[PDB]
């Protein structure tokens, strides 16, 4: 409905990978990453088609190989392992950090299973993939929507 | 009938921008298929759902 | 006239400043780093900056007042800053509403 | 704390009169350029000039870099808390009456006089070189347009026989829609609509820059709070402009007998308790009904005449708005 | 703070500038309500675009060169395939010339219909410019069919012709558009020749004379509307113009009503040029042409040199020959011209962009002598600017 | 005097009597506009989207690079002489730094890079454009199938007459790819 | 070292307790800035005409709630649509500061995000705007379809609702001001407002008129 | 000034039927509908304004039948 309260951060403790069916005309997605962020979960809101291999993005360090523009050499800036470069900045003191990856929508369905099966064997880290679009913001764990 | 990533389809429905181009199609994924479509300078792939693609030989 | 030079790092402008109203002058410069808090910085490396912004201003002090001199001073300045990333001295400020990561992306030493 | 019934309930509709104007100025002018509108936000823009408000209330009103804070600070007040007053004046309903004063047209004619100091303590204090320049602009334009704007409530002072706006809506009730002064004075009318539309709307306004005579005129530093009373108190003066267009020339609660067909502007049955509650509310609020036809045709009138400069609209409000206006009280009477 | 003084107040423009025509910034001084001098600021979007061409080869330039004018586009890609192609004398088919002349006479309809929009709107009725750019979204399918973009970035003009052929649906959807659009050209016309406010605005305001013209150095519909009767695509015998009859629309008043009726008969006279080219295409449409191609493939009057779209599709390390060059191309605006000096290497020497506006804005402070403060932005609406092409 | 106000009044109050009523019939016809996130318009046959990638066909010739006008992507291989064939190990266009020519899929030998449809790329990060060679590999997002757009046609794709892409029931493209085969 | 360029630990504990009513509160506080927020009539290159054409008809700008305004007090948003030179980075940051602090920078096309095409070898561009100011929504193009810039509106409508308001802290620019002073000799300003009337136009000086 | 007998007839019941034909016809309404269609949104506004977050205008998905 309208009126909010805290339903989204007990759903995410419960599955541990979610996925959002937010409208498409934005601003009523991120009112649910503001309550996950008054429970103290940080958030890293990243963008999906912008990841290359999740193994190798999140829990591994990768190569990222900037614009050289013709007057440079192949640079190979080797970037932290995302999901665990951000839980060593984080406090224990705090609870885990959400990946609120927007444009869900363009990743395959063995990218969508990867971030399912990554959130318990890491612990205190979740998801939160927008794929897709409703009139009414829904959600539902990646479990079963890869079993759609 | 099954398609493997490398045969000539066209397509073949009529609701759709893309009516009866041809080509070559690339990463056949789950449900959806992109075929590239060799249009004059600029080749273009477009994806599909795995269906109404009638082949040549 | 207010000749100034700001980038996002450095706002060198030609006066001194009393209470958010710039006056321009013609014998200082008045220089605020990081105007938006992007970098986290602490009491060592602000100092550091100062021994590179009086280095600057010393340096500079025999050529023409105009923007593209202070522009030179704000430049080097920036390429100061960026070099205390590099070394690991300061660190990007989390608490900002961007990361957008204007002097390149945090990345390890040698694979 | 707002004891009074009769105040609580009219600035109710004195509120939501204003946000219907802004409603109706993203949508009429949508319409004529073939877009939707806001939609979107609330069900079709409904909640569009509540979020265009909200907004001004959240951001930090800054003030400029050398300015006068006092003069600042109550330059927009000073535009709008004398067409904030004036909403007194204004009688929608037979049953429902805020204030008997012996008249209202005149206090309304006077009180609209403060405004042009309001635009001049904007354009100094504001501390820009074309913003005062946008400041003796705007002031001086809204002096040139109110003795045809007084002249014009002149006209329909000589036959009400007094400025009471409540005897001036019974002088139109007798006939309900053959009475009407819009009848009797046909160029007095377009005395008062030229005039106060040059005081309230958005066409014959310089604070649109697309002239760039100067930076953005004289509410350009204005910035939040401030010019939330700018831009939702210029709609302000559009309602309450628009509400005497209602009242003076056509008859304020006015209007024939209820008992027609399903072609009235209503629904299918005759006697249906839909009706029966269009028709008590507009017993309540009428002449605001009859506003809301002269607020559409505010904005229907911006894309029509263009946007003319500075120079002749004073040879206007001067060399034509004045005269006519002259001879006008002069046809009112005998001669 | 701000006090009043008896001298004449200078006011500064802004590099702001809320308009539709670039970034200027005019340091304009008045008298009360005339202005006495005015100094043009402009370099706000100067890129640098001679010293890239310098290090680009002809093919990494032509993506550069659709944003100097980008109200007009392909105009700019004119000049640029233009430059070695008739230096070192390589042939362009008679089909491709036919749709660079198809292309370019869409691209000054463009370039007018984004001069028409804020130059209504300037002059008065504001109404307009939201009806304009719905007829300018018609022209962007069009060169969203053909080429990959709407406006600029448009890679479609090559050094042996053009980059490929039309779409299917593409010569019978400029007789849906351009056979719509030619009764909205009269219309447009009447609000200014008719409404005598307007007029008022127009008669006298900004006016040049014919000999202080070709002087000052101007082209186009602002040399066109003294009295000039100077058109480049007629005096330069350029790429099958040569094929049609079309005349020059001239004015001999000097004023800026001139330039206005200028402006919109040569919107009148592009759709005459347009249409006498979809007929006189050699293969006619390609849905047709490419029928031809499957009949009689082996070798027929199609297929030759003519009736396709390139003569030889040019490799990357295409060196200009050696020589000195000046090529013209008749835009929306005027004369941009580039003086190419290439070595036998890919790149060029020296690539001297002469815009059509960077001539036409000299002539802005001493067409706003003795004018007023209102009639600033009428005069700077009219003489077609787009800064960027200025700047470069 | 008296007798010519009630006559220089008359020569534009109906001028602007004679605008109130044209005005008032724009609003009479249907709003001609593209409601973006419900309504997202097709693109044409040969848009510019962004650039796809096939890792198994890109044989190492950096002719992606020597046609770019930035030189931009970044082609990264070893030469490999056991096997005496370069083989390439990481590719990447950072998008941001792309304008959207496409020099790179015109001028390849092998039809490896190629044109998508899509343009809705935006990232909260600069650096989250650098596409990888898997990221730029992945399938595209087609207008037509996703179940919140309704897809409106383009001009120049429409059927011939029609200039609106709205009250369109059925069609195709207002000419026939291959109508003359078997009638010539 | 370890990491070059490394993230700073933040070491408070962001203690961002609420009950159901405050972020109630937060809920309209964060719906109506971005549902009716106000974008800088700003362009510079050919990303104004793509920006100008979803002002239009076909593409509808006020329909998301996006109003241009011509000033940069009453707009917060400012769509940086044009390649920036050396000259309009002054002007463009100043442009930046005269805006209430909810201002959200989007950048729009290659040339503000890189400076997309003038990143290889040019003098005077500043490679990306946010070499000057702090950019919310990076949008790729050149130029982008006007569908792509409501994308980007899209994407940065999602940005307004994770703002807390008890974040509001840090919207404020921080003020670590130092001072030293030089020795550099002042220039008269070049640009004085005379052209015509100036004493080199009304005639050719001697020595040059002989051989005329 | 009622309680709940003639309040609740104008803020409450009479703006969602009205809620019903403005989400049903409001663009395939005609040129004389519509000029009605815009007299109920100022006419029932101070009620309209209430069950405004109440009531959305999306469209309904689609079937994706090809
Ligand atoms: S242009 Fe094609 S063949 Fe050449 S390196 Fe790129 S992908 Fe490989
Ligand atoms: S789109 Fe342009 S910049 Fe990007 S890879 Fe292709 S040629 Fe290079
Ligand atoms: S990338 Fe191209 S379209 Fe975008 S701002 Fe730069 S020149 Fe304009």
């Amino acid at each position: 409905g309208l009126l909010a309260g805290y339903q989204f951060v007990k759903d995410l403790e419960s599955a541990g990978a979610l996925a959002l069916f937010v409208p498409p005309e934005g601003g009523f997605e991120g009112r649910y990453q503001r309550r996950l962020r008054s429970k103290g979960y940080t958030t890293l809101p990243m963008s999906a088609p912008g990841l290359g291999d999740l193994a190798a993005y999140l829990t591994q360090e990768h190569g990222i190989r900037p614009a050289h523009t013709g007057k440079e050499d192949i640079r190979v800036y080797f970037q932290p392992p995302l999901v665990t470069y951000h839980l060593e900045n984080l406090p224990p003191n705090a609870k885990g950090l959400v990946l609120w990856l927007i444009d869900g929508k363009r990743l395959s369905k063995q990218e969508f299973a990867y971030l399912a099966q990554l959130t318990q064997t890491l612990p205190k880290f979740k998801v939160v993939v927008e794929v897709g679009g409703d009139r009414v913001v829904r959600w539902e764990p990646l479990a079963d929507w890869v079993a759609a | 009938m099954t398609i493997l990533p490398g045969m000539t389809v066209k397509v073949t429905n009529p609701n759709d921008t893309y009516y009866q181009f041809q080509g070559i199609v690339q990463r056949i994924t789950d449900g959806k298929v992109a075929v590239l479509f060799e249009g004059g300078n600029w080749d273009k792939l477009v994806t599909f759902q795995a269906s109404e693609l009638e082949p040549v030989v | 006239m207010l000749l100034k030079s700001t980038t996002r790092h450095v706002h060198i402008y030609a006066g001194h400043v009393v209470d958010g109203e710039v006056h321009p002058d013609t014998e200082t410069l008045t220089l605020n780093v990081d105007p938006d808090n992007e970098l986290e910085w602490n009491e060592a490396a602000l100092a550091k900056v100062e021994a590179k912004f009086r280095e600057l201003v010393a340096n500079a002090a025999g050529e023409d007042l105009t923007e593209y001199n202070l522009r030179r001073i704000g430049s080097d300045l920036e390429h100061f800053i960026r070099s205390l990333l590099m070394q690991g001295e300061i660190g990007y400020n989390l608490n900002s509403r961007v990361r957008n990561y204007s002097l390149g992306i945090p990345r390890v030493n040698h694979s | 704390l707002w004891l009074p019934l009769p105040m609580l309930m009219m600035l109710i509709v004195a509120t939501v009169g204003v946000l219907v104007a802004v409603w109706l100025e993203r949508k009429i002018s949508a319409a004529v350029q073939q877009r939707i509108g806001p939609e979107y936000i609330g069900p079709l823009g409904i909640l569009a000039p509540l979020a265009d408000g909200l907004k001004l209330i959240f951001k930090e009103d800054v003030l400029p870099a050398n300015s006068d804070r006092w003069l600042f600070t109550l330059g927009p007040a000073v535009v709008v808390i004398p067409v904030f007053l004036s909403y007194i004046i204004v009688p929608f309903g037979q049953n429902l009456l805020i204030s008997n004063l012996a008249m209202g047209v005149f206090l309304w004619i006077a009180l609209s006089s403060i405004a042009p100091i309001g635009l001049l303590m904007a354009g100094y204090a504001s501390n820009n070189k074309y913003s005062l320049l946008g400041g003796l602009r705007a002031a001086a334009q809204s002096i040139s347009y109110e003795i045809p704007l007084a002249l014009a409530v002149l006209a329909v002072a000589m036959m009400s026989n007094g400025l009471g706006t409540v005897e001036i809506v019974e002088q139109q009730s007798q006939y309900g829609i053959l009475s009407w002064n819009v009848w009797r004075q046909p160029i007095g009318f377009l005395v008062f609509w030229i005039a106060a539309l040059a005081e309230c709307e958005r066409l014959p306004f310089d604070l649109p820059e697309a002239e760039e005579e100067l930076v953005a005129g004289y509410q350009t530093e204005y910035a939040g709070m401030k010019f939330a009373l700018f831009y939702l108190g210029a709609y302000v003066n559009l309602v309450l402009s628009a509400l005497l267009v209602s009242v003076l020339y056509f008859g304020g609660w006015s209007f024939p007998i209820p008992l027609e067909t399903i072609a009235n502007l209503l629904g299918v049955s005759e006697t249906n308790p839909f009706l029966q509650i269009a028709f008590a509310v507009l017993g309540i609020t009428m002449t605001l009904i009859k506003a809301y036809f002269f607020v559409f045709l505010a904005i229907l009138l911006r894309w029509t005449v263009p946007r003319v400069r500075i120079d002749q609209l004073l040879d206007l409000g001067w060399k034509f708005l004045l005269p006519v206006g002259l001879v006008n009280l002069l046809l009112t009477a005998g001669l | 703070k701000i006090e009043t003084r008896t001298e004449p107040m200078v006011i500064n423009m802004g590099p702001h500038h809320p308009s539709m025509h670039g970034v200027l910034r005019l340091m304009v001084t008045l008298d009360g309500e005339d202005v006495i001098d005015c100094e043009p600021v402009i370099g706000y979007l100067h890129r640098g675009m001679e010293k890239i061409a310098e290090n680009r080869t002809n093919i990494m330039f032509i993506p550069y060169v659709s944003r100097w004018d980008y109200a007009a586009g392909m105009f700019n890609e004119a000049v640029t395939v233009n430059a070695p192609e008739k230096l070192a004398g390589i042939p362009v088919p008679k089909r491709a010339s036919y749709i660079r002349v198809i292309m370019l006479e869409l691209n000054r309809i463009a370039n007018h219909l984004l001069w028409l929009g804020p130059f209504l709107a300037d002059v008065g009725a504001q109404t307009p410019f939201f009806y304009i750019f719905r007829e300018r979204e018609y022209i962007y399918d069009l060169f969203e069919a053909a080429t990959g973009m709407r406006f600029i970035n448009n890679n479609y003009f090559r050094i042996g012709g053009v980059a490929a052929d039309l779409t299917y649906g593409w010569v019978t959807k400029c007789r849906d558009f351009c056979d719509y659009f030619l009764p909205k050209v009269d219309e447009y016309e009447r609000l200014i020749t008719n409404n005598p406010i307007f007029v008022r605005r127009l008669q006298g305001v900004g006016k040049i004379s014919r000999e202080e013209a070709i002087n000052w150095g101007l082209s186009g519909p602002m040399l066109r509307a003294s009295g000039v009767k100077w058109d480049l695509r007629k005096v330069d015998h350029y790429e099958c113009y040569d094929d049609f009859d079309w005349d020059v629309p001239v004015a001999t008043e000097g004023d800026c009503l001139a330039r206005y009726i200028v402006r919109i008969q040569e919107m009148r006279e592009s759709v005459k040029i347009i249409r006498q080219a979809l007929d006189g295409l050699p293969g006619g449409p390609y849905e047709n042409l490419e029928a031809k191609r499957m009949l009689e493939g082996a070798k027929s009057e199609w297929n030759g040199f003519d009736y396709q779209y390139i003569g030889k599709k040019l490799s990357p390390t295409f060196k200009i020959p050696k020589g000195e060059h000046y090529v013209r191309v008749e835009s929306g605006k005027g004369e941009l011209g580039i003086y190419l000096i290439g070595d036998d290497n890919v790149f060029p020497w020296r690539w001297k962009i002469r815009p059509p506006d960077f001539n036409n804005l000299q002539v802005l402070p001493q067409l706003l002598k003795g004018m007023k403060v209102a009639d600033i932005v009428a005069i700077l609406g009219s003489i077609d600017v787009i800064m960027g092409s200025v700047d470069r | 005097q008296i007798t010519n106000y009630a006559k220089e009044a008359v020569q534009s109050a109906k001028y602007i009597g004679q605008g109130l009523s044209v005005t008032f019939d724009h609003m009479r016809r249907r709003p001609i506009t593209v409601q973006y996130p419900y309504e997202k318009l097709i693109p044409s046959e040969r848009f510019r989207g962004r650039i796809h990638f096939e890792f198994d066909k890109c044989i190492a010739c950096e002719v992606c690079v020597r046609v770019c006008p930035i030189n931009l992507p970044v082609v990264d291989w070893v030469f490999n002489k056991e096997l005496k064939k370069k083989e390439l190990k990481h590719y990447s266009i950072d998008f941001g730094v792309c304008i959207f020519c496409a020099n790179c899929v015109e001028y390849c030998p092998t039809n490896c890079l190629s044109v998508t449809e899509e343009y809705e790329l935006a990232t909260y990060d600069r650096h989250e454009l650098n596409y990888d060679s898997v990221a730029m590999g992945r399938i595209p997002y087609k207008v037509t199938q996703d179940p919140m757009v309704t897809p409106i046609r383009e001009f120049a794709y429409l059927p011939a007459g029609v200039m609106s892409g709205h009250d369109l029931p059925a069609g195709a493209q207002r000419a026939g790819e291959r109508p003359e085969a078997i009638a010539n | 070292p370890a990491i070059l360029n490394p993230i700073a630990r933040p070491e408070v504990p962001q203690e961002l307790a609420e009950n159901i009513i405050l972020t109630s509160l937060n809920d309209v506080y964060d719906w109506a800035r971005l549902s009716s927020l106000w974008p800088l009539m700003y362009g510079t290159a050919c990303c104004f005409i793509e920006f100008a054409a979803m002002i239009g008809s076909r593409f509808d700008f006020d329909r998301f709630g996006l109003v241009p305004r011509n000033s940069p007090r009453q707009a917060d948003l400012i769509i940086t649509s044009g390649t920036i030179t050396m000259k309009m980075a002054p002007a463009l940051v100043r442009l930046y500061e005269q805006m209430p602090s909810p201002k959200y920078v989007i950048a729009m096309g290659a040339c503000t995000i890189t400076g997309g095409m003038f990143s290889s070898d040019s003098y005077s561009a500043v490679r990306g705007v946010d070499k000057l100011i702090p950019v919310d929504v990076y949008l790729p193009g050149c130029p982008p379809r006007p569908e792509a810039i409501m994308d980007a509106i899209v994407k940065l409508r999602k940005k307004i609702a994770n703002e807390h308001i008890n974040e509001r802290g840090n919207l404020a620019q921080t003020h670590r001001l130092f001072t030293a002073k030089h020795k550099m000799k002042p220039v008269p300003p070049i640009l004085t407002g005379q052209y015509l009337n100036a004493p080199s136009r009304q005639a050719p000086p001697p020595a040059l008129a002989a051989a005329m | 000034g009622v309680y709940g007998a003639l309040a609740g007839l104008y803020l409450l019941v009479v703006p969602a039927i009205v809620y019903a034909y403005l989400n049903a016809r409001w663009y395939v309404a005609s040129s004389f509908e519509r000029a009605f269609m815009y007299f109920l949104v100022t006419f029932f506004f101070p009620g309209l304004l209430l069950l405004a977050p109440f009531i959305n205008f999306r469209p309904q998905p689609r079937s994706l039948n090809s």
